[PDB]
């Protein structure tokens, strides 16, 4: 079974976006009005699932082939790669990274998406993978397109890919959004502006990575993720 | 002071979280192995129960696009981390409320007792993470049981909540669904009866 | 018939790209080694075709509908619009503006394009439009994608749209490439770098124009073109 | 000094200029009205001629992807700017060399004499603009006719070319292609016999 | 046998010196006029020799003793050491480092050097060494002196040592020149000025390293070399 | 974008390259083990062949201070990387042209066929890297054989060179030197008949 | 991105807004021509109705100093934009709640149906802008009618509101004041039963 042998650095709730950010309108009714109750870390918060033996399909990390309907998706072919480390710089191996995104037109494959950009018959939009020994993951996919949503009368989300990272404990699990280097929609989006510090915003911007590109084939972007620092317990209970 | 690398900031899971994380629930084809809501196969030790609940925003309206992650000890109070669709019991699971079903459900076993780090027993609990559109950073809460009033009164985590009435929002109501013992746990995100949420 | 009543400002040959720009490999064997011979403007160079009576199809400026064999193209729907003025700031009315581009995946609809990104069955990639009385033109199309090319071993063109503009005379006629705001491939392309002054590059950059977007539908880019200034002859032959 | 708005810089037409500018020649569907290589219909007044030529790069190899634009007076020496597919004669056309067709062709009428801005007659010529991959800003040139030797000798434009041998690079050679009077004009972008190109 | 399992980051041809740099006179007739043709990497370009089994003599890396006709060379006794890594910072072990240089007065031991500074009877001017498991190499030698040459009428090569490094493949192999910190001839040498960016020049300047010096015996310089980065293939041919 | 550490810049090998890399050629004493021009020993399998050539500059003059490194597969198509003077075949070697010897020679065996990354076979080739005074960064080229015309016509590398006449500069001419089978490979750095050089 | 000139920012209308915009109601002398609360003259076409309502703040107290502007189609579904005291019907008018009068009143006709931009018919509605002290930028809303249950179920604007309970705040209740058909529409600025407000 799991053993309580770690503590995780406390989160900075001023770096992460606050709960109530009124310009992202849906956060008004879904944010708590009472203060969070702080509790000490026990074995319930410092352990979590390990997905080493989950059986992955061969193309679970490859979105150009995982939804194959006899063709190749239309859109910019890219590899999205990166490394998952904790705040001390230590790689996080065999952790589960899950991602989902729109197609190249901004249309998502879900019953409730009625935007007019068409579905792509060869593109599903979901992928998953386990970080290797060194903390690296990689996915292949098509660059998603921006899309409008009913927030303000003319809001458009920037192209983004959603990520879900498990880490070693439930204290580390995190959902976020990856955005693309240079995209001018970024500073105008009320979701991205739910983050107050412009330096935290930068951490979500994936950079063009010509070094990992496959010449004559696909470009590559680099997104490194940092999970809460993990440390051994010391002097506890005496 | 010593600064370390800053954590990647959180963002909302957004409306279509079901697509990457609840495939069946997004009405999309599934892969062979999915992380879902059945933590205990029928031959697993313990008492089998059904958990169900709904989510409310601060106007009293249902949240039909939520996604919840759970984490619990088995009937002996042991957290089973090696996740595997062939174990009789897995400590982790996921569930969701959709437009079709406004209520999530989970099949598992009543968790046994674990101690806090100081060695004091915590009452049986389930650890919950809630994620949805409008929630910029996920909300942590714990579900306790109304049939464990003795142990709930001594829980060192429940006694950190100052006001007694606030402790009540974490206690799921035992009922019966199809002759199966079930507990209902509703989450109120905001307002009257607002569920207690934690930070750790 | 056309008359010699105009003169055009002399082109600044250090603002436009030179003929020999060796990083752009193909320019090497296709650039004159002798100097260009200057010749005074006559009626032969200061006049040119007027296309007012060319019969445009109804969909000629609309690339979401002018190819169409079933549906809509996959890609970010966008209006590219602007104004055509000469160097005195005077609108150029009734001029012809032709454009052509790749699909959302960087595949061009020509026999010789062998890149692996697929053709889009609903997308052709050509449009033409005549500017109005105020010098405005507009197209609706999908944002093209970058594509690789055999120049250096890992060269990728930035997403671009080619433009051809007639103007009032064969002296003002110009072929160019519109680029998109923020694309991080722009500073690495050897074709963009055929332009020596970084301020001349900036003029090829289309800006995101949220004001012209159609909400819940399509975004807009703004590209304005500046042709050689035109003036009446003065004090000639005395 | 007085600085005007700067002219939008030029870029190469690129390898696939045929998709936006010579549809047929790109072997793609055409629109109802296309600007092409037939400046004179059969009943246009004047001497009907066929023009043809090839384009060579600096190594001596054929340029198979060029696009060309011509501008010429009618037979009276008059520039007709009102472009229209119904006119028997247009002053403007376009033609291209392609993989299949290394040679371009133009169907037109031999132009009449036009004067320069000082009132001195120029010999009959066709104004050409050449575009193609590898050519960052198009190249301007003029096609003159070898049966107009006496007029060619006095043209004030051709007399601005300092060295007689370079003047020859502008003279198209009279020939017959299936009973029709034709003039061949090869452009040499670079090297031996480099075609004179102009700036104005 | 060698197997194709790596890719090397494409060379930045604007960082390295160009082929035609007319102040360096001999490059005028020895530089290609046609463009380099780009080819994808295969087993022919991504493999190369390995020199672990070559039989090094015991003083191969020690120029104070490897030539020796009855004494010691006259000149500033120095150690030149450093590390060979790739563009990722990964060390390059067991690689071949060759070097050759002039003597203290600038005379080189070759029939064709007719420079009036004498030959030193105890000095040869050649060394080789294989890097160690961490990528370190080291040689001991005397500091070369500058010499004049037939370029411009008063050109003088700054003191330098020629280096040649094999690395893991023919794609990585490189011949270069080390210069010494502070030498006022460095910015006036036309060969060093063939490198257009001043930042690339700094990479060839060895720095004085008092920490590695043997007190009362020899100074030391540090010279680190960086070869093309190497990565595993990913998503190729699908 | 992501910037890695920059590669150390290349500098010319210089007129005295022979002193550190071609000892005998510099006319200096050799060490016990030298990397030289005899890739194959008399008993190595495959067809034994002598290669030779001359190197020209852009004025048509011989380069007598050039240095060449070669890399080739053995007769069965395999790259032998462990270099060792006792092996029967080493895939690597070096040679040089000097004042004395205007011509380089290399004693090896005709390489077997290898595949590109895409599984397509290449024609038999020898990889060459050329260094000298006046060359700022070394030139890469490929030596192919004129008697392998069927494989050359299908090599996916030789077909990346656009113009056919440029492909011929890479095709070494079978001849006989002292009655022995030989292929002459002259390199032209600049000018008429300039040899194709690659970047990879 | 393209930035346009920015819009002159809004400021509250202040407590004494009646002095510039409701002179009667401010108890000050009127000018010959005033824009007021009688949209329909006795003989205008359509169904003559009286509209009345109160405005409440977040504590539940009457806002007695508000000002309201309205814009409605006439009885045939046409926007009468050419304001004139002599028209039988003006599509625009203004009213206000004061201390004497806690309730605003408006005399008009029940508007006909107009289509939205996509060609779909919207239900009969009156557009309202509300201003007052404490209101920094005016509030937009729409008055719909309870006897038009069918057209309201299909209104593409009322369907843009997610929560069915929130749509009801836009529906004026039919009643009678002195034999005359009347609708009552109360506006709740904040709080429980908070009126939906638009942005466009
Ligand atoms: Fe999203
Ligand atoms: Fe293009
Ligand atoms: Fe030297
Ligand atoms: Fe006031």
């Amino acid at each position: 079974p799991a053993q309580d042998n770690s503590r995780f650095v406390i989160r900075d709730r001023n770096w992460h976006p606050k709960a109530l950010t009124p310009d992202y309108k849906t956060s008004i009714a879904r944010s708590p009005r009472q203060a969070l109750v702080s509790i000490p870390q026990s074995i319930s918060e410092t352990t979590g699932p390990n997905f080493s033996h989950l059986g992955f399909g061969a193309h679970d990390h490859d979105l150009l082939l995982n939804f194959n309907n006899g063709g190749l998706p239309i859109g910019e072919r890219i590899i999205v790669a990166g490394r998952v480390v904790d705040q001390y710089g230590k790689p996080v191996p065999n952790t589960l990274v899950e991602m989902w995104q729109a197609n190249a037109g901004g249309r998502e494959r879900h019953k409730n998406d009625r935007y007019l950009a068409p579905l792509d018959p060869n593109f599903g939009g979901v992928g998953r993978c386990l970080t290797d020994s060194d903390g690296y993951y990689s996915f292949r996919t098509i660059k998603p397109g921006p899309y409008p949503w009913r927030n303000g009368p003319n809001d458009w989300r920037p192209a983004h890919i959603h990520f879900g990272i498990s880490g070693p404990s439930i204290a580390t699990k995190l959902i976020t959004q990856l955005y693309f280097e240079g995209d001018p929609l970024i500073p105008m989006c009320p979701i991205v502006k739910s983050i107050a510090n412009p330096e935290a915003v930068q951490q979500l911007i994936a950079k063009l990575d010509m070094n990992n590109a496959n010449p004559m084939d696909c470009l590559a972007y680099r997104f490194d993720i940092v999970l809460r620092g993990q440390r051994k317990t010391h002097f506890e209970n005496c | 002071p010593i600064e370390l690398l800053p954590e990647t900031p959180s963002q909302t899971a957004g409306p279509y979280v079901h697509i990457g994380l609840a495939l069946e629930a997004a009405g999309n084809p599934t892969r062979d192995q999915e992380i879902w809501n059945r933590l205990a196969k029928p031959d697993a030790p313990g008492e089998h129960i059904l958990l169900l609940g709904q989510v409310y925003d601060g106007n009293g309206h249902l949240v039909r696009d939520s996604f919840l992650e759970v984490w619990q000890a088995d009937a002996n109070g042991e957290y089973q981390d090696a996740y595997n669709l062939e174990n009789a019991f897995n400590s982790f699971g996921r569930t969701a409320t959709t437009f079709d079903a406004g209520e999530w459900t989970l099949h598992t076993v009543k968790p046994g007792v674990v101690n806090n780090a100081a060695g004091v027993p915590m009452a049986p609990h389930i650890n919950i993470s809630l994620f949805a559109r409008g929630i910029n950073i996920h909300l942590h809460t714990r579900l306790y049981f109304d049939d464990e009033a003795q142990a709930n009164a001594k829980c060192p985590v429940l006694n950190l909540i100052e006001q007694p009435q606030r402790r009540e929002t974490l206690i799921a109501k035992r009922c019966e669904v199809d002759g199966k013992t079930a507990y209902r746990f509703d989450i109120r995100i905001q307002g009257e009866g607002e569920t207690v949420f934690f930070d750790f």
